[PDB]
């Protein structure tokens, strides 16, 4: 009801203008699910077999969690409130029902109200206690035929005939549910536990590799979880800090219990006595008339979205409170929130509330929260340096395993280590084909495959390493300024330093989940390994090296080592600053068919800062004229583009073209640039990639990526719609529309053929 | 002249010298407004917004029972309460006079008031009687009543970020509102930051002048929330108080202005208190104050005309637009002809609109008397 | 809907935006205007070796957002791995 949620809200306390109708939201209380679903909630707690005095009840717990991917509650909703009993045990301090909610919208769960329940008292029913626990994911790794011939020797454990998928070498995963019935509040009167043993393969594919079925009466503990409690590891846990950091901040949030429970007794539907009458509380040995226990868990819990996620509800995914303190109404409460963990990308959020007076806990529980809008961006070739992510090598046990499984992998086929070349950077190197497992290497040296064609349309398919023969017993690799300054070293070795460094952030939990990520030039390739896992590791390596191969050979080089062209940065703001983006652009295209060179923007990183321009050496001599000339010549392309029509400006400029020309041909000797009035060459480039040059390898390196990636591999879910590739300037979408835009800029035979067939894919 | 919302938070405090000092006077008044008002706070609509209760005389009696300032200054409290105040100072005018509220209603030529003010101005310009008076009185005091509580339904309090929140405080701004002030500022440029902020937002949050109390004093409305995207921009453009300019090109300085929000719960005179007009409305239809009633000429708020000069309307249907709609242009509605002496019987001692107004009107010979307080800390101002 | 459909659409999406990467301008201007004004990101963290990308989104931040960031009250943060590094993993003395 679109007025009942405003009645919650304005009762507890609650005032995000996500709830009331401006602005960007209007959304639902999570809060609001208790109420809601308030009737499968209780309801479980009436059955014949727990014979309770419901007066002397009390809400003991309580906690959503809102199942992932789904959006909060908004008004025009319908939902459907399921439940069923999950333990009902007898503790000392009375008698406990456990109740799982289950509110459900379109058909499909939006999230799950936890509900625990006190029949205070003293219980001997056990013939009803039990519990249905979902114990902890564990990690057990199989290491030894005898490790294998013990979880082998188990009776609970059963072997799959999917296949012969020898376990030795791997892990498992044991998701288990299990279902125990209490006699003695020590002794486990019986006890079942069922589950699957999952396995993950190099390819990330999940497989029930076996299944648990343990069954037992008279029982002290758990015979399976134990086994797995020693051998194996738990999993998907918190990872909390050494420094709680206070969130709250050392001024205590205080809240009031209001007088008169009755107004969220309306609002709520709980009209339970004990909180309103005089007399029906006072029956129940109670206080008297206590203030509403989730009355308490939802006005502390407004706190933890105003000041932890910051008033965007979406990101408070979980919260659950204990409420151990009896709040009487006009008690003022003090609350704490602490951020003390992290678990995929969730602040864990410690939430503490006391009786200012007594400090006696009211309410104690943990909510997560996800962090505030991140975007990963990794950084591309230049920023490379000497020994880097080097430090974090030996520090992180995990980026410690990258590093080594990407090197591992260059020394035994490509006969090189890229931690070498990283730590001290050799200005050569050399690579040895020796006996058995040296023949192999220059096996892969002989099969790179470099690619182009003749000026008559012949596709000549040539050697990368010319000199690598059937005769070759080493090869090596020079540069006058350090292996780890030529591509071919310098792109793994950027992709493995990214890599780790994010793959460490992902082992203490800081990836967040729906967040965006981008790579620049190079970047692209690990930022895409690091978030989604398109690809293993040695493949990236592998993937990547080659890249930078084939935009090595792409270029033309004589005997002096003298490159055909290169690149440079270009600052339209030191020019005029009536120069804009689109103006260098014209200087640049106009340039382009007059002069006939090979010129073009390929770089676009600042809006009027920063761009680069690939192509001829002339090419970009007569493009550092022409600015160098309008610079000193003072101009204004806003008031010339009206004083003079379009042709006017444009065929004035192609005077100062040929002019600015044929002065670079007066220095005809290979060319050689220098530093302009905005016009900085970037020292060290011989090819104009991300130019319309490169499409001539295109063909070989799709190849190539094909053979390094496989479909199987790939979660769309997670390039869904939060990657952004260097083409499409925005988020990767699977839309028919999308492989237009693409094909449009692209012209993709792969993508035609793909867009023909659209409805094919339905 | 009558004032009213306008950075005062101790308007119950004036409450206070009154009650204590005038007694005899005003106790009667007091004791039937209150009660009034603890009838109308107990109306199903209104339970909502006072929680903390509605009992003045409570209050009045022992200290401690007064509730926080933050409770106090809302709209559905501030409006009538403060009415009250502005009531017990022309009926402690009168009556020390040993006169009738007919007596000193002749010996004027015009009232205005400042936005909530503007009706215990029409509602004074009705009474003749002492019993006239107090007519008028429970009148304009559960005029303001509803009028304050529809406008708080309408827009309510929304929570902040608790960061931003801290920042306009760090800042030199106030705790975030929907009225924000610019003072030293001239309207041109003032519009002009208004116009660039409102190019960013969304048409539902934009932002709006509220009202215009001189040439270079303003207010602006809109949500707190955007409201306060206008003073990141302000901040970047004006300079620190540190900064000497004694040896900078005039036409080159930074500007010295002074932004800052207001104790005010609610955006008056913007389209957020659209739905609000309405629902008044059906409250008040029972009393009608027609333009006939008023002796004394009573200047709207948006246009410098009078109220007389209306067919006998009932006048809560103006009055509650140039309040919840109209933007107050202030000094055009206080151009009094040929005036003399105004005097501010409005609240807040030398806050009072008495010295807002004194300065657009000092040169031409107007002088300015605060019946408020019986001395203060203004030179100006007798 | 059909996952294993939208798999090889992916994929061969994928395959197709790396392959043709090397022939095609990065327009990193426009993608990091995806990253501040589409999805208005408040933390912006840099992987790498140096805050390259770092000071190329102040400088965005500059240039462009300007009034944008005062109007809308959008709080940004731009860290890199190396400088920043602290502030990342949440690392902070009482």
């Amino acid at each position: 009801n679109a007025q009942a949620v405003a009645d919650f809200v304005h009762a507890v306390g609650n005032t995000g203008e996500a709830f009331v109708d401006r602005g960007k939201d209007f959304f639902a209380p999570m809060d609001f699910a208790i109420v809601v679903g308030w009737k499968a909630i209780t309801k479980p707690i009436f059955p014949r077999k727990i014979d309770g005095d419901l007066l002397k009840l009390v809400h003991l717990s309580n906690g959503y969690r809102m199942v992932p991917g789904a959006e909060p509650l908004k008004v025009g909703d319908v939902l459907d409130t399921t439940a069923q009993i999950n333990a009902v045990i007898n503790q000392d301090s009375g008698k406990m029902v456990e109740v799982c909610g289950t509110l459900k919208r379109d058909g499909k769960p939006v999230m799950y109200v936890t509900s625990q329940f006190l029949y205070r008292g003293v219980y001997t029913d056990y013939e009803n206690t039990f519990q249905r626990k979902d114990e902890v994911p564990m990690q057990l790794h199989i290491a030894t035929p005898q490790d294998l011939a013990v979880l082998r020797s188990k009776e609970w454990f059963k072997l799959d005939d999917q296949h012969d998928i020898e376990l030795l070498g791997q892990t498992l995963v044991f998701r288990l549910q299990s279902l125990v019935r209490f006699k003695n509040k020590n002794v486990y009167s019986s006890v079942q536990t069922i589950g699957q043993v999952l396995l993950e393969l190099p390819t990330k594919e999940i497989i029930q590799v076996a299944s648990v079925d343990y069954e037992a009466g008279e029982s002290h503990g758990n015979p399976v979880i134990d086994y797995l409690q020693r051998h194996g590891s738990s999993i998907e846990q918190p990872v909390n800090f050494e420094n709680p950091i206070p969130l709250s901040g050392k001024t205590p949030l205080e809240l009031r219990a209001p007088a008169s429970n009755e107004n969220y007794a309306r609002v709520s539907g709980d009209y339970n006595p004990i909180h309103v009458s005089r007399v029906f509380s006072s029956y129940a040995n109670l206080p008297g008339t206590i203030t509403h226990g989730m009355y308490t868990s939802a006005a502390v819990r407004s706190l933890v979205e105003t000041w932890a996620a910051e008033n965007n509800i979406g990101r408070v995914r979980s919260y659950h409170v204990n409420m151990v303190g009896m709040v009487l109404p006009n008690d003022a409460i003090t609350v704490k929130l602490e951020h003390v963990g992290m678990i995929a990308g969730r602040k864990i959020i410690k939430v503490d509330a006391r009786n200012k007076d007594t400090d006696e806990s009211v309410l104690q529980g943990e909510a997560e929260v996800e962090q505030p809008v991140t975007a990963y961006v990794f950084t591309g070739q230049g920023s490379q340096e000497q020994g880097m992510g080097m430090d974090l090598y030996a520090t992180s046990p995990v980026a410690k395993e990258v590093w080594d499984r990407a090197d591992k992998h260059f020394r035994e086929n490509y006969g090189f280590s890229i931690i070498d070349i990283v730590k001290n950077n050799p200005k050569e190197l050399t690579v040895h084909f020796g006996g058995p497992r040296g023949k192999i290497i220059r096996q892969n040296y002989m099969s790179m495959t470099f690619e182009t064609v003749n000026a008559d349309g012949s596709i000549k398919t040539e050697k990368i390493f010319k000199e690598v023969d059937e005769n070759s017993t080493s090869y090596t690799y020079r540069s006058p300024s350090g292996l780890l300054s030529a591509t071919q070293f310098t792109q793994p070795a950027l992709t493995l330093m990214e890599k780790a460094s994010f793959e460490d952030m992902r082992s203490k939990g800081l990836v967040q989940r729906d967040s965006t990520f981008a790579g620049h030039s190079l970047g692209e390739y690990s930022a895409l390994v690091a978030l989604a896992d398109v690809m293993p590791i040695e493949s990236l390596v592998s993937v990547v090296f080659y890249r930078g191969l084939t935009m090595q050979v792409a270029v033309e080089r004589d005997e002096q080592g003298r490159s055909n062209y290169a690149m440079c940065a270009v600052n339209p703001s030191r020019i005029s600053p009536t120069f804009t983006e689109q103006a260098l652009q014209y200087v640049v295209e106009n340039i382009a068919e007059v002069t006939g060179w090979l010129l073009e923007i390929v770089n676009y990183n600042v809006a009027n800062m920063q761009y680069v321009a690939a192509g001829d050496l002339r090419a970009l001599d007569t493009l550092a004229n022409v600015l160098n000339i309008l610079k000193m010549q003072k101009i204004d392309i806003q008031a010339l583009m009206q004083s003079m029509s379009l042709e006017d400006v444009r065929a004035h400029l192609v005077e100062i073209i040929q002019e600015c020309r044929k002065q670079t041909e007066a220095k005809p000797q290979p060319v050689q640039l220098e530093r302009g009035f905005a016009t900085i060459p970037l020292r060290g480039i011989d090819v104009p990639f991300h130019s319309t040059f490169l499409r001539s390898g295109v063909k070989p390196f799709r190849s190539f990526l094909l053979k390094k990636i496989n479909k199987t591999t790939i979660d769309p879910s997670k390039l869904i719609g939060k990657y952004i590739p260097n083409v499409t300037a925005k988020p990767f979408e699977i839309s028919k529309e999308y492989f237009e835009e693409v094909h449009r800029l692209t012209g993709s035979p792969k993508i035609a053929n793909i867009l023909a067939n659209w409805d094919k894919y339905e | 002249i009558f004032g009213g919302q306008g950075n005062i938070e101790e308007y119950f405090d004036e409450l206070r010298e009154i009650y204590t000092t005038y007694p005899s006077f005003v106790e009667d008044l007091i004791t039937s407004i209150a009660e009034l008002l603890q009838s109308l706070a107990r109306e199903w609509d209104a339970v909502k917004q006072y929680p903390k209760g509605l009992d003045i005389l409570q209050w009045l009696h022992n200290p401690e029972s007064q509730p926080d300032t933050d409770y106090l200054v809302s709209a559905p409290v501030s409006f009538p309460l403060i009415g009250l105040v502005q009531l017990a100072h022309y009926m402690i005018t009168c009556k020390t006079l040993g006169r009738e509220p007919g007596e000193l209603l002749e010996r004027f030529s015009g009232t205005t008031g400042h936005s909530q003010g503007i009706v215990v101005a029409a509602a004074i310009a009705t009474a003749r009687t002492w019993d006239e008076f107090a007519t008028a009185a429970k009148r304009a005091v559960e005029l303001l009543f509803w009028i304050g509580l529809r406008s708080q339904q309408a827009y309510p309090r929304t929570s902040l970020a608790p960061s931003t929140l801290q920042d306009s405080v760090e800042n030199g701004e106030g705790t975030p509102t929907p009225m924000l002030s610019i003072r030293d500022l001239t309207r041109s440029a003032v519009q002009e930051h208004i116009d660039a902020t409102n190019q960013h937002l969304p048409e539902d949050r934009h932002i709006g002048i509220s009202l215009v109390n001189s040439a270079r004093n303003f207010v602006v409305t809109g949500p707190p929330i955007s409201l306060y995207g206008l003073n990141l921009r302000l901040r970047k453009v004006k300079a620190p108080t540190g900064l000497d300019q004694n040896r900078i090109p005039f036409t080159q300085r930074k500007a010295r202005f002074v932004n800052r929000f207001l104790p005010i719960t609610a955006p008056f005179h913007s389209p957020y208190l659209a739905g609000a007009h309405a629902h008044i409305l059906g409250d008040v239809d029972d009393m009608k104050i027609p333009a006939s009633s008023l002796v004394i000429p009573v200047y709207d708020t948006k246009t410098g005309q009078d109220l007389r000069e209306l067919g006998d309307e009932d006048i809560i249907p103006e009055l509650v637009r140039m309040i919840t709609y109209d933007p107050v242009n202030w000094e055009t509605a206080t151009v009094f002809p040929d005036a003399t002496h105004i005097v501010d019987f409005g609240p807040g001692g030398v806050s009072g609109i008495g010295v807002l107004t004194n300065r657009n009107k000092d040169g031409t010979g107007v002088r300015v008397i605060l019946a408020g307080a019986i001395d203060g800390t203004n030179t100006e101002v007798g | 809907m059909r996952p294993e459909v939208e798999q090889e659409l992916a994929y061969t999406l994928l395959v197709e935006l790396l392959a043709y990467q090397f022939a095609m301008p990065v327009r990193w201007i426009e993608t990091q205007d995806v990253i501040l004004a589409e999805k208005r990101t408040e933390r912006i963290v840099e992987i790498g070796p140096s805050d390259t990308l770092g000071g190329m989104a102040r400088r965005t931040l500059q240039s462009k957002y300007e009034a944008y960031d005062a109007a809308t009250s959008v709080q940004r943060q731009i860290l890199c791995y190396c400088k920043d590094a602290k502030e990342i993993y949440y690392d902070v003395e009482p």
